[PDB]
């Protein structure tokens, strides 16, 4: 509903809350303190503003997995890769921005523990297991194959029991969900195990009539927050 | 030599019985309970969710399977003419099979409560028009017309003032009910919208859902 | 009013057959039970309706003959936690260590029961642990350490006949497993297509079907 | 005066003879047993003295040889709740489902009994369902589900040997009953014609007889 | 080891005693005892009559 | 006659179960405990040497 100007440390987006604003699980992200059986806060909580990913008519889905997304990439990708105890939660901000001669609901999900498979097939072959290209895809994510079962038996049409926001280019263009820490162990290696896999999947399937640029833009914008280290290892 | 004698029924195995029994290792203290989001003490807290109600059922293969979760709606043929019904009872095989709930319900037997349906529209921001939902109870079955459907309980439903609707399943315990949707106007298109749109259909259980005996289902497993 | 039929004490506290253990007299002599919540092949898809879990659960043993036949044989279960070794051979050091304990039933006597506390370092069990475990193993050739977290390990079960001479009667026991105290956390939804592997979730994309049953058209009954 | 004879649960709660089940050596190796009220075939009338009735039930279970041998066998009893689907065979996977309670005694051991809550959707029992089943339509053929009320199902009982391989001993499982805290509504008067089916008090109109004994007149002995 | 002597008469199934059993389904809440008319509890409020 | 039913699990002998036992000989009084230096009560104790 007119204007948006939203600025931290660097970055900067410009978004609203005029319609649905915030999803969380229930429960912000907090700290911790017992026995355990560094706290940037000056440069960590930017909005690291992620590629954006196109959409074509016939696409199936696109899912990123929490947090090697940003590892490699950005100053909290780097003290990720040097310390090795990790714990955060996380502003995730998903804006598609199109028409209103468009059309075409999205569900932007939160899984936690997304654990992938594949087919098995190719030659003959009846046991196979993920390549580190598919169960960590970084930033640029990963084109999923088959929606229905989200590459993991795991049928959609129950996705909405987690964590969840609708697009629908009709009434919102805007996502916004709010991750806390999920975890068996209050610390893990932020390398090795990918906590929670963002999903966007397309339901109704954006439509257009003749001549209306076909290819509608997702930004997905996220925030770390609450984020916590322990110990470091050298530099190169 | 305080004195038993033996009631019938001794030594009997009852895979049932709520007993507490030696344990292994009585010097042995677990990893302590930390705490965990998203606890859940009780499965009525996933009826209570918006779960997707698979109506379309096509799969033809299954490159159009995703097809299941959608309404068509156009402008095509027109006026008047049924769009959509369906069954309204989890319990049964199954368009519900598709929502947490039918799936829960399929793990147990009897059930109770009201149910909450609601319809979400997919099509332009200019695109208007407006729909009827009428809810049938088991008795009488389906009304052959709007005219007769719009006497029964229903809800007239919009487009360009509202895209989200929510229907009241009043109550359900034991034909089985149905709900039918009607085209109660014309499909709107301006000039560049498309003539064709479609609905996701969104369900879940109301506050009063019980569900009481237990029972297993049917999934295979191989070596 | 009655919800107590959908709390989850009420939803896996029940004993199913959970382990099956041949012991013929013409395999080797012992058997090594590692112990898997499957088995019971249906809490398979009880169980991943949530990611994290925790609870005890207690074991019971009723042991006979194929025909049924009850014969006064002196058994020895003998619970062996995680990390410790299992037993080599017959007369391995295994019978013996007592770290891991053990249970001398006969089979005159009724079933034998036992509870098990709950066994992990973390905090509760996973069914889902989306990366590779501490710490990562490259060298190529390997993708096997996946989706596999050992801290789920609940250890193993071993029978006996007894030794040292063989026994005379062919014997099977039937493993028995119900849970209490649990707790569950974030809900995953339901499997919808078959499974493949276990401690992998796998499917077959070749035969991909939907979830519940389907009709001709929308408008039809 | 004391009446304590004369109340429900003194008129009622005795253990009597419901099943009679055979399992010979060479029916199948199983048996299904519905549960029935009847069997006793004196409760009926004993019932049918009231309409609405509600308890909950403790059964027993007596096995031997018709010999009255006692054998080492070791049984499984199997209760099956109502809705839920019946062994197919003596082998089908009804037998581990384990949502369906079961029981494992051997006959060396003592009658295993085991009490069995009211079980009705319905407020309580009905032995009268004047009308026709929920829902009875219309057209044709159908005529039988008639004074039939489903909501009076208690459930099933069904037992093994147990497997693989048939026991060498013949089997006879006798099953008795017993009721607990009866509360009954609307009293019927008593039957005075002999039974006829099952779930239906037809009569045999073509010998009709007077209630009791008679005499020859009014004013003699 | 609470030091018990078994008194004869064990094992005995009789149809009269007022043993309480194990239950089939301890998990589970029967129907609620709604209110019905005319209930009976004694056989002898029909001899009245 | 006090009503008993042997829970499953009886006559078992478990390598771990802390329960009381018969004492071989009743009517003895060992050696009194008297006081030695260092005494130890848990491990840990030691794993701070």
């Amino acid at each position: 509903d007119r204007v948006a100007q939203l600025t931290i440390g660097n970055s900067t987006i410009t978004t609203q809350e005029a319609a649905n604003i915030i999803v969380g699980y229930g429960e912000w992200p907090s700290y911790c303190s017992d026995s355990d059986a560094t706290r940037p806060d000056v440069s960590v909580n930017r909005f690291y503003t992620l590629d954006t990913k196109l959409w074509e008519k016939s696409s199936k889905g696109w899912y990123w997995k929490f947090p090697d997304v940003l590892t490699e990439t950005g100053v909290f990708g780097q003290n990720a890769q040097f310390h090795y105890l990790y714990r955060s939660g996380f502003c995730i901000h998903v804006q598609c921005n199109a028409s209103k001669f468009h059309q075409g609901a999205l569900l932007v999900a939160v899984l936690p523990e997304y654990v992938i498979g594949t087919v098995a097939g190719g030659t003959g072959t009846e046991d196979s297991h993920p390549p580190y290209k598919q169960t960590q895809p970084g930033a640029d994510g990963f084109e999923l194959q088959h929606p229905y079962v989200l590459d993991a038996g795991i049928p959609i049409s129950q996705l909405t029991v987690c964590p969840h926001q609708w697009i629908n280019l009709r009434t919102n263009n805007c996502a916004t969900i709010i991750v806390p820490y999920i975890n068996a162990l209050p610390f893990d290696s932020a390398l090795n195990h990918c906590n929670f896999g963002l999903l966007v999947v397309p339901i109704s399937p954006l439509d257009y009539d003749q001549g209306a640029t076909p290819v509608i833009p997702i930004t997905i914008t996220l925030a770390p927050m609450c984020s916590e280290f322990a110990g470091l290892r050298q530099a190169v | 030599g305080f004195p038993t004698e033996l009631k019938p029924g001794t030594n009997q195995f009852l895979t049932t019985d709520d007993g507490v029994s030696a344990p292994i290792l009585p010097n042995f203290h677990p990893t302590p309970c930390i705490h965990i989001p998203g606890e859940v003490r009780n499965l009525l807290e996933l009826c209570q969710v918006e779960t997707i109600l698979e109506v379309n059922n096509v799969p033809t293969n299954a490159t159009s399977l995703m097809e299941r979760l959608r309404f068509p709606v156009s402008a095509q043929a027109g006026k008047g003419e049924l769009c959509a019904v369906f069954r309204a009872d989890p319990g049964r095989s199954g368009p519900w099979q598709s929502t947490l709930l039918g799936q829960l319900c399929g793990y147990y037997t009897q059930w109770s409560g009201s149910l909450e349906v609601t319809f979400m529209f997919t099509g332009s921001f200019m695109a208007t028009g407006k729909m009827l939902i009428a809810y049938t109870p088991p008795g009488g079955p389906l009304p052959k017309d709007r005219a007769t459907a719009m006497l029964g309980t229903h809800v007239i439903w919009d487009f360009g003032l509202q895209s989200s609707v929510t229907l009241v399943i009043p109550w359900i315990s034991n034909t089985t009910g149905l709900v039918s949707i009607w085209y109660q106007t014309n499909y709107v298109v301006p000039i560049g919208a498309p003539n064709t749109a479609y609905i996701i259909a969104l369900a879940a259980a109301q506050k009063n859902f019980t569900m009481q005996l237990c029972k297993d289902a049917s999934d295979i497993l191989q070596t | 009013h009655s919800t107590a039929e959908t709390t989850l004490d009420s939803f896996f506290s029940r004993a199913g057959l959970v382990g099956e253990i041949d012991l013929p007299l013409e395999p080797n002599g012992y058997a090594n039970w590692d112990i898997d919540i499957t088995g019971y092949a249906q809490m398979r898809r009880k169980v991943e309706l949530f990611t994290y879990m925790r609870f005890d659960a207690e074991f019971t043993f009723v042991a006979c003959t194929p025909t049924g036949e009850v014969v006064p044989q002196l058994l020895q279960y003998m619970f062996v936690p995680p990390g410790a070794p299992k037993p080599d051979s017959r007369e391995s050091l295994a019978w013996q260590t007592a770290t891991n304990p053990s249970v001398f039933v006969k089979l005159s006597d009724p079933p034998a029961q036992v509870s098990v506390p709950f066994m992990s370092p973390a905090s509760a069990y996973q069914w889902f642990y989306d990366g590779y475990p501490t710490f990562g193993e490259h060298k190529q050739e390997k993708d096997l350490e996946y989706g596999a977290c050992p801290n789920n390990m609940m250890g193993t079960f071993s029978v006996r006949t007894v030794g040292t001479s063989k026994s005379k009667y062919p014997l099977v026991v039937r493993i028995y497993m119900r849970m209490k105290h649990v707790r569950a956390w974030i809900p995953r939804p339901m499997r919808n297509q078959n499974y493949l592997f276990k401690a992998n979730p796998n499917y077959a994309g070749n035969s991909i079907k939907p979830t519940g049953a389907s009709r001709t058209a929308i408008t039809t009954l």
